[PDB]
RNA sequence: GGACUUAAUGUCACGGUACCCAAUUUUCUGCCCCGGA
RNA sequence: CGGGGCAGAAAAUUGGAC
C-alpha cells in the first residue's frame, strides 16, 4: 500500500473538449467525436470561466496498453517472471458490457504457465487488470481498488485560479481531401490549447499489491503520446479595441459622406502594411506628399473626417496610444475598417460531417495477432531541416470565427486570406498537413491504396494504411517572427479585355529561405522501401531539387520545400529496452541530437548506414520521378517593364506615381532579411498568359460559364471540380548588375484636341526598368507539367510557347506603346529532346517571301495640287498664320456590333508592319528626367537645361509620340469623336452663359459606353471599357550626319528657344455668339534660322528665365519602329496603311517647338507581314503590292461609301482623295512647299507687341493691336480667316 | 413593393413550369438554380423583410431542390438532408408571420407537413413520431381536406391514417378522386376498413403495372414499405405478395446493361431476402404431396441464382469509368440517361443460354448456398441427378466470421507463419456444417459443385476436417469444383487444336527450367510479354499458363488489370479483346488475394480475373488461393504439361497434403490450389 | 483529506492536408500666345 | 508697363464549387 503522486508535461499543443454526462454525451457529435482529449466544464451559468482535467481512465487505458506492448515485445516475460494472456472480453447475459469496446487488435503470445489465475494469487498483468478486487463497474467505497487512478489537474500554481477559456485554448478547421480530383469536403473542427504555460497535469495513483510494482514503473515510463500530443510521465482591453472601433466608425461615415466608399480599400488594409516599416515613418512624417499645386496636394493623406485632415491625425494618436505596439495599432485598425467596411457592403454543400460511433448486434468481435517467436523489433528516428524555396501559404479562417467557446444563414465568404501563426507570431507547419502529405505521396509511390472511410468497425488492411500506423512526427516552429507580405491577384474579361466585376482579393505569403526542424520515427521489424523513395524525393542534392509540396494554392507553385541535413539513427528494442526507458526516447530533445557529436550520442542509438542512394530502388524509377516534368527557359526584353505596384508607390518616400514590384528574400546565413530587393515577375501573371493563349488557340474562352463543363481548358488547367495538371514559378531578374541605374524616370502628358494644349490633371509619370535594344534585360523561370499529356496538348503548349516567342503577348502593363515586348527566347538543354524537337519543329518556316519583284519600299504615288496662294508669290512677300481650323461634321458614325478579343476570326487578318521615318527640319525631344542636363545652372540660375531622350546612351524615341500623332491623324481622317477635352472651363473678356462643354455638339462628345455605340476611331484604339487593337514600338537610331552644330558660347550642339506659353481658347470665340471651329493643326515652314541667328544676344538681358536650352537633331536622320494589330477587317487596314503614309509631298508634325517650324518628318513602309490561323496552322508571308493596292481602293470606297452620296459611282476608280472636301482640307495643311526645287519660303511668325517690341519692324502693322479692334477686323472675318488654312495674314 | 410583386410573378413561372417533365435533368438543374437564386438574393438584399408571401416560396422552391441533389452518392446524401433541414427554417419564420390569411396559412401549412413527412422518411431522430402527427392534426384543423386537386391533402391523408388516427369522415371522397393511384387504394381499404378482398385487388393492379418502372423510382420503396408493415402485422396477403414484387422485380431488371449492370437501391436485398422466406413458409406446410415441395425447394433455388448473378456499383464508380469503343461509349452512357430521368420522374408527376436447374450429368451433386440477412440464418439446398430430389437445411454464420477475419488478419502480417491459424478456420468449417460429412445429404463417391454465397467465396471448402477424434478431409473422399453461379454454366464440346502456349513476365528469374523446354509454342513471348501479346494466340490451345503480377482495385471490378510489361490489360479489355481461347484450360501462376480487395463486413460481390476468363470462352481455370513459392507453382506446370487426364484432388492427396496435424505449412502450401469450371 | 470532476476484465481519433477555379490591369502626344489696374 | 498653366481623373475589391 503505497501512494505515488506523478505529472505529466506536454511538448506540442494538445486537443480539448467540453465536458458532457454519460448519458447526456449522445446528443452531441462533437464530445462523442473527442472521447480521447481532456475535459472542461464551466463555473457558473452564462459565464466564460472554468477548469480542465484529464480523467484517470484515459489514463488507465494508456499504460495498459503499454503493458501489453511491453510484454508482447519480451516473449510475454518481464524480468524473469512469466505472465498470461489475462482477458479482454465479457458476456452482455449475467452481467453488463463497458463504457467503450475497443475495435482495435490484441497482441497475444504463449500461456506457459501452470496456475490459473484466481483470487489467491494472480500474475502482474491480472493484478494491474482490476480482475479479482472488490469493485465492479459501480464506485461506492473507492477503497476497494487494489489499484486505483485519480484525475488530473492542471497546475495553476502562480495565482488567478480563476481562468478564462479564451487564455488557454483556440479554434481551428480541419478537412478531407479527395485523392482522385484534389478538393476536398467533410471539414471539421477542434479545440487547440497552448503547452508553453499551461501543460503540466498533476494526479495521484494507488497501488496496493507490491507485485506490480516494478511493471507498473516501467509502463508509466514507456508511454509516448496522449490527447494528440507529445507527452512526457515522471515521479515526484476593452477601452483599446472599444476606442478604435469607434473610430473605424467615425472614418467610415466621413468617407461615405465624402461619396469615396470604395476607397476605404485604399485607407484600410493598405496602411496595414506599415508593420513592416516602424514608428520612424510616422514619427518624422517622412511619406511621400501630395503636390497637386505645389501647395496642399492630398496624395491620399487629406481627408474630411470632421476635425482636422488625416495627416493631422495618426501621427497625434501614436504619441496617444504607445501602449499595444506599432503593429498591432496598425494590425487592428486595419482589421476593424475593412470588417466594417465589408458588413457594409457584404445555397448547398456545406457538408460538415463527423464520424459517427456504429451500434450494433454482432457488430463487436475479438481479433489476436501472435507474432512470430524469435523476431526483432527497432526504432528508427530522421532529423534534418525543412528549407523553402518558394513562398509558402498554411490556410486558417477569420480570428471573429476562431473564438473557442462561442459561434437562418447562407454562404458569405470573406477576402482577407489569412495565414497560421502561433502566440508568438512565429511560422508554424501543423502536423496534419505534414501527415497529409506524406500520406498522399506514399500511396503514390505504393501505386494502390483506399480513400479513408469514417465508420471504421474493422480497420482497413491495404498497403497504406499498414505503414500509417507506424509512423510518427512532430510540430515544427521557426525562429522568424517578422510580419508577411501580401499578394494581390485580379481576374480579366475576355470580351473587353480588362477587369472583370467582382474579380480583386489577397493573399498572405511568407519570406522564401526560411528553414523548419523535421523529426519523424517509424517502428517495425523491417524499414521499408517506399519511404526511402519519398525521403530520397524530397531531399535535394548535387543538382536535385527538393519535390515537397505543403499547403494550399499548388497551383501557383506556393509551397515547395527542401530537405537537408539528413541524420538517421536506430534503437534496438529487444536488448536496448532499459536505455530506451530511462532516456525517453529523447522526446523534446532533438534540436540538441540534430547538433551533437558522435561521441556525445547516449548508449543505445547508433547511426544507421544503410541508407540506399538513388537510381537502386525500384519505386521513385517507375512511379516519382515520371510524375512531374521540369521545362526551363530564358526571356529577353528589349524594352522598358513595368508590373505596376500601387501601395508602395504611395507608401516610400519617392513620391513617384507607379514603381516596379520586388520581393523580400531571407538569407540562412547570418539569419537576416537581406536588403536588397529582387525584381521579378509574379508567377499569376505567368499562369494566365499561357492560359488566355492556349484557350483563344482552341476557342473554348468563349463559352459562357464552367460549372460542369470539360473542355479542352478545363481538362489542361482544371477548374471548380478538378485541380490543374500544369504549375507555374516566379521570373525573376539575373543581369541587374550590369546596368548603373536599373530604373529611369518618364512621363506623360495628355494633349487637348482642340487646343493644342496639356489637358488639366493629366499628368503622371512612371518608374520602370531600363531596357534597350542593344542591352536588353534576362529573366528566368521554370513551370511543370504532369504525366499523362497526350500529343495533342504538347503540341498546344508548344504552340503556345512560339506564341510567346514571336512577341503576341507583351508582359507586364502599358503594353500598347511599346512596354515588355519580347525579343525572344532561349529554352534551356536540359529539357526533354521531344519538347526540344516539337519546339524545332514548330518554329516559323520560311516565309512565302516575294523574290524581289514588288517587295520593296512601298511608296505612294500621289500628288496633291496644294495651295496656290504661296505658290504665285516666289518673292516671299505675304504673311500667314502658324495655325489654322479644321472643321467638319457633325454626323458621326457608330457601331453597336463590336468585334471581341477571344477569338481569330476566319475572315480578318493580322500582321504587323515595319516602317522607317526621315526627318525634314530640326528635331527636339526633350528629357524631363534631368531639368539640369547640360550643367549650366551655376552662374545663371533657374536655366532649366535637358538634353535628347536615351536610354543606356542610345538617342529613341517613346511610343507614345507615334501613337498619339497617328491617333489624331486618324480621327481628322475617319470625323470620329474628341477623345480629349476640357468639359468644364470659364471665358472672360478684358462672364460667359455656359462653360466649354455645352457649345460642343452633343454627338461629338466622347463615347462612354458600349452601349451606344463606338466611332472608328475609339473603336479602332480603345476606350476605357475596350482594349484597343493596335500597338505601336519604340524608335531606334540608325545613321544620320551629327547634331545641329552651330558656333557660339554655348556647347555646339545646343540652342536656345524663345518664348512659348498659355494658349488661349478665349481668341476664336468672341462673345458667346459662336461654336468651336474644330481640331487645331500647325503648318511646315523653315522659320528656325531666325532662332538660331538671333541666338548669341538673344540671351544678353532680354529674357531673363523664361527661356530653355536642349539639345537638337539635324536633317538627314533616320529611325525605325514596329506596327502591330490582329482582328482587322480590310477597309480598315486599308485607311491605317493610308495614314501612315498619305503619299507624297506630306508630312506629319513630332516634337517640341512647332509652331516655330521644329520637328517635321516623313514615313515610308519598309514591308508588311500577316500570318493566317487555320485548322492546317498556317505561317507568315509576305504580301505584293497588288493586294496592298487592293486594301486601300477598298478603305477608299468605305470612306465614299460612308459620304452618303449617291450621284458618284462605284467601282474600280484610282484613288483621287481631293474629291472629298474634308479630306482635301485636311491633306492642304500637310503640304511641303519646300521639298523639291520649287523653295518659295514663305514668311510666318506671331504677331509682335504693339510699339515697344524687339523684333517688330515697320511696315505693313502686323501686332495685335490693329487686328484686335472691330474696325479693321470683323469677328466673322477673323473665324473665316482662322477656318481656312493658308489665308495670308499680311493686309 | 411594386417591384415585389412583378419579381415574383416573373420568378413564378420558372417554379411552375418545374411540373414539366420534359425537360432534361441536366437543364432541369440549371433551371431551377435560376429561379432559387432570384429568389434568394431577395433574402440577403431584404433581411429581416419581405410580403411573407414570397416566404412560403423560398422553402417550397427549396423542396424541389431536393430532387437533383439526391444522386452522386454512395449510400446517403449529405446535401439532401441538408436542403429539408434549410427549407424548414424558412418555413418556420413565415409561419410565425401575422398575414392571417386563409389560403395563405393553409399553403404554409401544407408545404410545411410535406417536408416533414419527406424529412421523417430519410431521418428519423431529428423529427420524431409525435411531432409529425401533431403538425398533421394542425393542417388537418385548417381545412386541408381538397382532395380533388392536389394530391398533397391524398399524402398527408394516407401518412395519418397509417399512424392510427381514424378517418372515416373523408373515406368517400379520398377513393371517388381520381388523383390516387392503386397503393393508395389499397391502403386506405386495409387500413380503415380492415378489408382484405378490394387491397388484394388494387395492390395486385399496382405490382403488375410496376413491370414497367425502373428501379430508381420510389414505388418500389413504397411497395416494400407496405410489405414489410404487413408483416410486422402478422398478417397473411404478405406471402402472396412478396413473391408477386419479386416477379416483377424479376421481370424488370432484364435490361442487359453491358450483360452484368445494376443500380444500386437502398432495397432489392431486403425483398429478396422476404420472397425466400415466404416461399420456405408457405413450403414449411404438410401437404399431402410431395411434388408441390419439391418446386417450392426448386423455386428457392431459383431464388438464389437469379440473386447471385450480378452485382450492384455506384455512381462514383460508374462515373469514373475506363472506356472502350463498342460498349462503354453506348450501353453505360444510355443506362446512366435511363436511371436518372427514372429517378427525375416519379418526382415530378404522379400517374449464351441459361441452362435448367435439372440438367447435370450422372453422378453429379448440386449445393447451392445462401445467407439469410433479414433473419441471420443460413441455408443449404442440394439437388441429386440419379434420385431426383432435393434437400435443405440451416446453420448458423456468427462465428465463421470471426474465425475467418482473424486468419485474415494474421496472414497479412506473417504470411507463411499464420499457417496455424488455417487449421482451427478448416476445423471451425468442418463443425459449423455437419451436414457435408452425412451420407444423407451428400452421398459418398460422387462429384460436388460449390455455389456459395457473398463472404463464403473465399472459403477453402475442399479443406473441411470432419468434427471427430480423427476426422478426415473432404476433398479425400471427393473431387470438388467451384463455381460463382449457376448462370455461368454453358454447353460446351471440346473441339480444340493441341498447342501449348507460354507468357511469362516476372521479376527474377525464379523460372529457369520453365520457358526452356521444347514442348512449348513458338508464339510464346517468355522474354517480357505484353498486353497485345496475349491476342496473338487464335487456334484454340489445350494449355495456357500466364506468370506474371496482379493489381488490385478497391472500388472498380471492372478497373482491377493483369500486371504485364505494358500499361496492363483490364477486366473491361480482357473481355473486349482476347477472342481465341474457347474450349481451353488455362492456368495462372498464384494469385487470388492480389486482385480481389479485403472485406470488412459480411458481404462481398467482387469478381476475379478467372471469371473473366470464364466469359470469355475458357472451359476451366487452375490457380492458387493464397500466395506460395514459385517451386509449388513450377511442379503442378510441369506436372500439367506431363498429361491432363488425371483429377486435382488425387495430387493433392498423393502429395502428402492431408498432414495438416504434423505440419501445418505442408497443409497451407497444398490446400491452396481449387479448380474453377463446370465439365460438361 | 475531499466534492467542482472519472469509472475499471475492452478508447486504431498520429482514422481526416482548410483543399479547388481567376493576368493589378483599360484608356491618355512633356505640350504651348495674347493680354487689363 | 506688365503675365505661367497640369503635377491625375474615371471603373473593378470578390464571385462561385463544395
Ligand atoms: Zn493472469
Ligand atoms: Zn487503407
Ligand atoms: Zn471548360
Ligand atoms: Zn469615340
Amino acid at each position: 500500500d503505497m501512494n505515488i503522486t506523478v505529472e505529466l508535461t506536454f511538448f506540442e499543443p494538445y486537443r480539448l473538449v467540453e465536458w458532457f454526462d454519460w448519458d447526456a454525451r449522445k446528443k452531441s457529435h462533437s464530445a462523442m467525436r473527442g472521447q480521447a482529449f481532456a475535459q472542461w466544464t464551466w463555473k457558473g451559468k452564462g459565464r466564460t470561466a472554468g477548469k480542465s482535467f484529464i480523467t484517470g481512465t484515459l489514463v488507465r487505458s494508456a499504460v495498459i496498453k503499454a503493458v501489453e506492448e511491453l510484454l508482447s515485445l519480451n516473449n510475454g516475460k518481464w524480468e524473469g517472471v512469466p505472465c498470461c494472456n489475462g482477458s479482454f472480453q465479457t458476456d452482455e447475459s449475467k452481467g453488463k458490457k463497458p463504457s467503450f469496446l475497443r475495435k482495435r487488435h490484441t497482441l497475444q503470445w504463449q500461456a506457459n504457465n501452470k496456475n490459473i489465475c484466481d483470487k489467491e494469487e494472480a500474475c502482474p498483468f491480472c493484478i494491474l487488470l482490476g480482475r479479482f478486487d472488490n469493485a465492479g463497474k459501480v464506485h461506492e467505497r473507492n477503497k476497494d481498488y487494489d489499484i486505483h487512478f485519480s484525475n488530473f489537474d492542471l497546475d495553476h500554481k502562480q495565482e488567478k485560479n480563476d481562468l478564462r477559456l479564451v487564455d488557454i485554448a483556440s479554434g481551428r478547421i480541419l478537412n478531407r481531401v479527395d485523392f482522385d480530383t484534389g478538393k476536398a469536403k467533410d471539414y471539421f473542427r477542434t479545440w487547440e490549447a497552448d503547452y508553453e504555460t499551461y501543460g503540466t497535469y498533476t494526479g495521484r495513483i494507488t497501488l496496493r499489491n507490491e507485485h506490480a510494482k516494478k511493471l507498473l514503473l516501467a509502463s508509466l515510463g514507456f508511454v509516448d503520446k496522449l490527447c494528440g500530443a507529445l507527452c512526457r510521465i515522471e515521479v515526484i482591453s476593452e477601452d483599446h479595441n472599444d476606442e478604435l472601433r469607434k473610430q473605424a466608425e467615425v472614418i467610415v461615415e466621413a468617407f461615405k459622406q465624402n461619396d469615396k466608399l470604395e476607397k476605404i480599400r485604399i485607407l484600410a488594409d493598405a496602411i496595414r502594411t506599415l508593420r513592416l516599416h516602424g514608428e520612424g515613418v510616422i514619427e518624422k512624417d517622412e511619406l511621400p506628399d501630395g503636390k497637386e499645386e505645389r501647395d496642399k496636394g492630398h496624395h491620399l493623406w487629406d481627408i474630411k473626417v470632421q476635425g482636422t485632415a488625416l495627416r493631422t491625425k495618426l501621427k497625434e494618436l501614436w504619441q496617444s496610444n504607445k501602449d499595444i505596439g506599432w503593429r498591432k495599432f496598425t494590425e487592428m485598425l486595419g482589421s476593424n475598417l475593412y470588417l466594417i467596411y465589408k458588413k457594409e457592403t457584404g445555397i448547398l454543400g456545406d457538408t460538415e460531417y463527423y464520424s459517427k460511433a456504429h451500434d450494433s448486434e454482432g457488430s463487436d468481435l475479438f481479433i489476436p495477432v501472435t507474432p512470430p517467436e524469435g523476431i526483432e523489433t527497432k526504432e528508427w528516428i530522421i532529423v534534418g531541416r525543412l528549407k523553402a524555396a518558394t513562398p509558402f501559404y498554411f490556410g486558417v479562417q477569420q480570428p471573429s470565427d476562431s473564438i473557442p467557446g462561442k459561434e437562418s444563414l447562407v454562404i458569405n465568404e470573406h477576402t482577407s486570406f489569412n495565414i497560421l501563426l502561433d502566440k508568438e507570431n512565429r511560422y508554424r507547419i501543423p502536423r496534419s498537413a505534414l501527415r497529409g502529405a506524406l500520406r498522399r505521396d506514399l500511396r503514390t509511390a505504393f501505386g494502390s491504396g483506399c480513400n479513408v472511410s469514417l465508420g471504421g468497425q474493422i480497420l482497413c488492411n491495404c498497403k497504406v494504411c499498414i505503414e500509417m500506423r507506424r509512423i510518427t512526427l512532430k510540430d515544427s516552429v521557426s525562429d522568424f517572427s517578422e510580419p508577411p507580405e501580401i499578394r494581390y491577384r485580379i481576374a480579366k474579361n475576355p470580351g473587353t479585355a480588362t477587369v472583370e466585376d467582382g474579380s480583386l482579393f489577397d493573399i498572405e505569403v511568407g519570406p522564401e529561405g526560411l528553414t523548419f526542424p523535421f523529426v519523424l520515427r517509424y517502428r517495425g521489424h523491417k524499414f521499408p522501401e517506399q519511404l526511402s523513395s519519398v525521403i530520397r524525393y524530397w531531399e535535394e542534392n548535387d543538382g536535385k531539387n527538393g519535390m515537397a509540396w505543403l499547403g494550399g494554392l499548388d497551383s501557383t507553385g506556393k509551397g515547395r520545400f527542401a530537405l537537408k541535413d539528413i541524420k538517421i539513427f536506430e534503437w534496438d528494442l529487444n536488448q536496448k529496452i532499459n536505455e530506451y526507458i530511462k532516456e525517453r526516447g529523447m522526446r523534446g530533445k532533438e534540436k540538441e541530437l540534430l547538433e551533437m557529436g558522435e561521441s556525445s550520442l547516449p548508449d543505445g542509438l547508433i547511426p544507421y548506414k544503410f541508407f540506399e542512394e538513388r537510381e537502386c530502388l525500384f519505386p521513385y524509377k517507375e512511379n516519382l520521378k515520371p510524375q512531374w516534368s521540369e521545362v526551363q527557359y530564358t526571356i529577353e526584353v528589349g524594352s522598358p517593364l513595368l508590373t505596376a505596384d500601387t501601395i508602395s508607390a504611395l507608401t516610400e518616400p519617392g513620391n513617384r506615381d507607379a514603381i516596379a514590384y520586388k520581393k523580400r528574400v531571407y538569407n540562412d546565413g547570418n539569419n537576416a532579411i537581406e536588403p536588397e530587393p529582387r525584381f521579378a515577375v509574379k508567377s499569376e501573371t505567368h499562369r494566365g498568359i499561357f492560359r488566355t493563349a492556349v484557350g483563344r488557340r482552341t476557342g473554348d474562352l468563349g463559352k459562357e460559364d464552367h460549372e460542369d463543363c470539360t473542355c479542352d481548358m478545363c481538362i489542361i488547367f482544371g477548374n471548380e471540380h478538378e485541380s490543374s495538371k500544369i504549375r507555374f514559378e516566379d521570373l525573376e531578374l539575373i543581369n541587374g548588375n550590369e546596368f548603373e541605374k536599373l530604373e529611369k524616370h518618364i512621363d506623360h502628358v495628355a494633349i487637348d484636341r482642340f487646343t493644342g494644349g496639356a489637358l488639366d490633371k493629366a499628368k503622371f509619370d512612371t518608374y520602370p526598368l531600363a531596357g534597350s535594344p542593344k542591352k536588353p534585360l534576362k529573366l528566368k523561370g521554370r513551370f511543370w507539367i504532369k504525366k499523362g499529356f497526350s500529343g495533342d496538348h504538347k503540341l498546344l503548349i508548344t504552340t503556345a510557347l512560339s506564341d510567346i516567342r514571336d512577341g503576341l503577348y507583351p508582359l507586364g502593363s502599358k503594353g500598347g506603346v511599346g512596354y515588355g515586348w519580347v525579343a525572344g527566347i532561349s529554352i534551356d538543354d536540359n529539357v526533354p529532346d521531344d519538347f526540344k524537337e516539337m519546339i524545332n519543329k514548330t518554329e516559323m518556316p520560311l516565309p512565302e517571301e516575294v523574290e524581289e519583284s514588288n517587295n520593296g519600299p512601298i511608296n505612294n504615288d500621289y500628288v496633291h495640287p496644294g495651295h496656290q496662294s504661296p505658290k504665285q508669290d516666289h518673292k516671299n512677300k505675304n504673311i500667314y498664320y502658324p495655325h489654322y481650323f479644321l472643321d467638319s461634321g457633325s454626323k458621326v458614325y457608330r457601331e453597336k456590333d463590336i468585334i471581341t478579343h477571344e477569338e481569330f476570326t476566319e475572315e480578318l487578318l493580322s500582321g504587323k508592319i515595319n516602317c522607317k521615318l526621315e526627318t525634314l527640319t530640326p528635331l527636339i525631344i526633350p528629357d524631363t528626367s534631368d531639368e539640369n542636363g547640360l550643367k549650366l545652372q551655376g552662374n545663371k540660375p533657374g536655366h532649366k537645361n535637358y538634353k535628347f531622350f536615351n536610354i543606356n546612351g542610345e538617342l529613341m524615341i517613346p511610343g507614345s509620340e507615334l501613337r498619339g500623332m497617328l491617333r489624331t491623324h486618324f480621327e481628322a481622317l475617319t470625323k470620329s469623336c474628341f477623345a480629349i477635352f476640357g468639359e468644364d472651363s470659364t471665358l472672360s473678356w478684358r462672364c460667359a452663359s455656359k462653360t466649354l462643354g455645352g457649345k460642343l455638339d452633343k454627338a461629338l462628345h466622347p463615347c462612354t459606353g458600349l452601349s451606344d455605340g463606338l466611332c472608328p476611331g475609339c473603336h479602332l484604339f480603345g476606350t476605357t471599357d475596350y482594349k484597343g487593337r493596335v500597338k505601336f514600338g519604340f524608335a531606334k537610331y540608325e545613321n544620320g550626319p551629327e547634331w545641329l552644330i552651330t558656333r557660339g558660347n554655348n556647347p555646339e550642339r545646343s540652342l536656345t528657344l524663345g518664348v512659348l506659353e498659355s494658349p488661349r481658347p478665349a481668341f476664336s470665340i468672341p462673345d458667346d455668339e459662336s461654336e468651336i471651329p474644330g481640331r487645331k493643326f500647325y503648318l511646315h515652314h523653315n522659320g528656325w534660322r531666325i532662332i538660331r541667328q538671333k541666338q548669341l544676344e538673344i540671351r544678353e538681358t532680354v529674357q531673363p528665365e523664361r527661356n530653355v536650352t536642349t539639345e537638337v537633331m539635324d536633317k538627314g536622320n533616320v529611325f525605325s519602329f514596329d506596327v502591330r494589330f490582329e482582328n482587322l477587317r480590310e477597309w480598315e487596314l486599308g485607311l491605317l496603311l493610308q495614314s501612315l503614309d498619305p503619299g507624297k509631298n506630306i508630312a506629319h508634325k513630332l516634337g517640341k517647338g512647332k509652331p516655330y517650324g521644329f520637328g517635321s518628318v516623313k514615313i515610308k513602309i519598309d514591308s508588311l507581314h500577316t500570318f493566317k490561323i487555320n485548322s492546317n496552322n498556317d505561317k507568315i508571308k509576305r504580301v505584293p503590292q497588288s493586294d496592298i493596292r487592293e486594301y486601300i481602293n477598298k478603305g477608299y470606297q468605305k470612306l465614299i461609301e460612308w459620304s452618303g452620296n449617291n450621284s458618284i459611282q462605284k467601282g474600280n476608280v484610282l484613288p483621287q482623295w481631293h474629291v472629298i472636301p474634308h479630306i482635301d482640307k485636311l491633306y492642304k495643311l500637310l503640304w511641303v512647299p519646300f521639298l523639291n526645287d520649287s523653295k518659295l519660303e514663305p514668311d510666318v511668325r506671331y504677331p509682335v507687341l504693339n510699339e515697344e517690341s524687339k523684333g517688330y519692324i515697320e511696315g505693313s502693322d502686323y501686332t495685335y493691336k490693329k487686328l484686335g479692334d472691330k474696325d479693321n477686323l470683323p469677328y466673322k472675318t477673323r473665324v473665316k480667316g482662322l477656318t481656312t488654312p493658308w489665308s495670308p495674314w499680311n493686309p | 413593393p411594386t417591384r415585389e410583386d412583378i419579381d415574383r410573378k416573373e420568378a413564378e413561372r420558372l417554379l411552375d413550369e418545374a411540373f414539366n417533365p420534359r425537360t432534361k435533368p441536366v437543364d432541369r438543374k440549371k433551371i431551377i438554380n435560376s429561379a432559387l437564386k432570384i429568389l434568394i438574393g431577395l433574402y440577403k438584399e431584404k433581411k429581416d423583410d419581405l410580403t411573407s408571401a414570397s416566404f412560403i416560396s423560398i422553402a417550397r422552391a427549396y423542396y424541389l431542390v431536393s430532387i437533383t441533389i439526391l444522386p452522386k452518392g454512395t449510400t446517403i446524401p449529405e446535401k439532401k438532408k441538408e436542403a429539408l433541414r434549410k427549407g424548414i427554417e424558412f418555413i418556420d419564420r413565415a409561419i410565425n408571420k401575422f398575414n392571417g390569411s386563409i389560403l395563405d396559412s393553409q399553403r404554409a401549412f401544407r408545404i410545411k407537413s410535406v417536408l416533414s413527412i419527406e424529412f421523417n422518411r430519410i431521418d428519423r431522430e431529428k423529427c420524431d413520431n409525435i411531432k409529425l402527427k401533431n403538425l398533421l392534426n394542425e393542417a388537418v384543423d385548417k381545412g386541408c381536406t381538397d382532395f380533388d386537386t392536389y394530391e398533397w391533402d391524398i399524402q398527408i391523408a394516407i401518412r395519418l391514417c397509417e399512424l392510427g388516427v381514424d378517418m372515416e369522415g373523408h373515406f368517400d371522397n379520398l377513393i371517388k378522386s381520381n388523383k390516387a393511384n392503386d397503393l393508395q387504394k389499397a391502403k386506405a381499404y386495409y387500413f380503415i376498413k380492415k378489408d382484405d378482398h378490394k387491397a388484394k385487388e388494387h395492390m395486385d393492379k399496382c405490382t403488375a403495372s410496376l413491370k414497367y418502372t425502373p428501379c430508381s423510382h420510389r414505388l418500389w420503396d413504397e411497395t416494400v414499405g407496405f410489405i414489410e408493415r404487413l408483416k410486422g402485422d402478422s398478417s397473411t396477403l404478405w406471402r402472396d405478395f412478396a413473391i408477386k414484387t419479386y416477379r416483377s422485380c424479376r421481370v424488370q431488371e432484364k435490361e442487359t446493361g453491358t450483360l452484368r449492370l445494376r443500380w444500386y437501391w437502398s432495397r432489392h436485398r431486403v425483398l429478396y431476402d422476404m420472397a425466400f422466406l415466404a416461399v420456405k413458409e408457405q413450403a414449411d406446410d404438410e401437404e399431402p404431396d410431395v411434388n408441390v415441395k419439391q418446386a417450392k425447394i426448386k423455386k428457392l433455388a431459383e431464388i438464389s441464382d437469379s440473386l447471385k448473378s450480378r452485382f450492384s456499383l455506384r455512381l462514383s464508380d460508374m462515373e469514373k469509368m475506363p472506356k472502350s469503343d463498342d460498349e462503354s461509349n453506348h450501353e453505360f452512357k444510355k443506362f446512366l440517361d435511363k436511371c436518372v430521368t427514372a429517378y427525375q420522374d416519379g418526382y415530378v408527376i404522379n400517374r449464351a443460354k441459361l441452362l435448367e436447374l435439372t440438367q447435370v450429368p450422372e453422378g453429379w451433386v448440386v449445393v447451392h448456398f445462401y445467407l439469410n440477412k433479414l433473419e441471420g440464418m443460413g441455408n443449404a439446398i442440394v439437388f441429386d441427378k440419379c434420385a431426383n430430389s432435393w434437400q435443405y437445411k440451416e446453420f448458423q454464420y456468427k462465428e465463421l466470421f470471426e474465425v475467418f477475419l482473424t486468419w485474415q488478419a494474421n496472414y497479412n502480417l506473417y504470411k507463411e507463419n499464420a499457417a496455424e491459424h488455417l487449421v482451427t478456420l478448416c476445423k471451425k468449417i468442418g463443425e459449423t456444417m455437419p451436414f457435408l460429412f452425412c451420407d444423407n445429404f451428400i452421398p459418398n463417391g460422387k462429384d460436388v459443385l460449390f455455389v456459395p454465397h457473398d463472404f463464403l467465396h473465399r472459403l477453402p471448402l475442399h479443406g473441411s476436417i470432419e468434427n471427430k477424434t480423427n476426422g478426415k478431409l473432404f476433398l479425400e473422399n471427393h473431387s470438388c469444383c467451384y463455381l460463382p453461379a449457376w448462370s455461368f454454366a454453358s454447353e460446351k464440346e471440346a473441339s480444340t487444336s493441341d498447342e501449348y502456349v507460354l507468357l511469362k513476365n516476372f521479376d527474377q528469374g525464379h523460372f529457369e527450367t520453365l520457358q526452356n523446354n521444347q514442348i512449348w509454342g513458338t508464339q510464346s513471348v517468355k522474354d517480357g510479354a505484353s498486353s497485345d501479346d496475349l491476342e496473338n494466340i487464335r487456334n484454340n490451345p489445350r494449355l495456357l499458363t500466364i506468370l506474371c503480377h496482379g493489381e488490385a482495385n478497391m472500388s472498380n471490378p471492372f478497373r482491377s488489370m493483369l500486371k504485364l510489361a505494358n500499361g496492363g490489360i483490364t477486366y473491361l479489355e480482357i473481355l473486349n479483346s482476347v477472342k481465341g481461347l474457347k474450349g481451353s484450360q488455362v492456368i495462372l501462376g498464384a494469385c487470388e488475394t492480389d486482385l480481389v480487395p479485403p472485406l470488412s463486413d459480411v458481404m462481398d460481390e467482387h469478381y476475379s480475373v478467372a471469371t473473366a476468363l470464364l466469359l470469355i470462352g475458357a472451359a476451366g481455370v487452375v490457380g492458387t488461393m493464397w500466395k506460395v513459392r514459385s517451386n509449388k507453382t513450377k511442379s503442378l506446370i510441369e506436372w500439367k504439361l506431363e498429361n491432363i487426364e488425371y483429377k486435382l484432388n488425387e495430387w493433392q492427396k498423393e502429395t502428402g497434403g492431408a498432414a495438416y496435424k504434423d505440419h501445418p505449412p505442408t497443409f497451407y502450401r497444398s490446400i491452396a490450389f481449387r479448380s474453377i469450371g463446370f465439365p460438361l
